[PDB]
């Protein structure tokens, strides 16, 4: 894994193009991310 | 020492998740390629993961951020979508868990948009789809998120494309 940037405890993804998308993040500790939840999901065909 | 669970469909905690799963579905721009085409999911199951050794691994973490941020861990809800979900939710997350080739380097990539992390669940670019039928637009096979407390504490802003 990599380090974080100097001073910094993540990065940030800025969408700088789509304007529809969310932000991403990484982190390089995995101490920095709990599973609270499982999901159990399938994805529905559009009608 | 992980235990799963069941969060009742008519619970305030499992209709609050579920929204935020449906309502960050987007568009993208692979047309489905990664992760199918949709624009909503069925949710089958929405479990509480419990394991006191890895929430006391995150809370120790936290407030080491915390104190290096002006008391501000910039905590966050965010998706995770991964071949090894079952790896996480027993034993924590770890560099084994990283997206080496990522945009941002090698670390631990969460998402914002639920289906930005579905994009993820048969691995990077939607692997060769789901294992019992080899598609990535399945609509048969469960398939299962993570949705994550993370820290992010001070983070650098990266614009992007
Ligand atoms: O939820 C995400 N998972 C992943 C992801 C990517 C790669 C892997 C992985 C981990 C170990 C070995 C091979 N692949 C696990 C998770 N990448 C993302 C990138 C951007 C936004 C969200 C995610
Ligand atoms: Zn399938």
């Amino acid at each position: 894994m990599a380090h974080s940037p100097p001073g910094h405890h993540s990065v940030t993804g800025r969408p700088s193009v789509n304007g529809l998308a969310l932000a991403e993040y990484v982190i390089y500790r995995g101490e920095q991310a709990y599973p609270e939840y499982l999901i159990t999901y399938q994805i529905m065909r559009p009608e | 020492g992980t235990i799963l669970i069941d969060l009742s469909p008519d619970d305030k905690e499992f209709q609050s998740v579920e929204e935020e799963m449906q309502s960050t579905v987007r568009e993208h721009r692979d047309g489905g390629h990664a992760g199918g085409i949709f624009n909503r999911y069925n949710i089958l199951k929405i479990q509480k993961v419990c394991n006191k050794k890895l929430w006391e691994r995150y809370t120790h973490r936290r407030k080491e951020v915390s104190e290096e941020n002006h008391n501000h861990a910039n905590e966050r809800m965010l998706f995770h979508g991964s071949p090894f979900v079952n790896a996480i939710i027993h034993k924590g997350f770890d560099e084994r868990h990283a997206y080496i080739g990522g945009m941002f380097g090698a670390g631990i990539y969460f998402a914002e948009n639920s289906s930005k992390s579905n994009q993820y669940v048969y691995g990077i670019g939607g692997g060769t789809g789901c294992p019992v039928h080899k598609d990535r637009s399945c609509y048969i096979c469960h398939r299962q998120l993570l949705f994550c407390r993370v820290t992010l504490g001070k983070s650098f802003l990266q614009f992007s494309a």
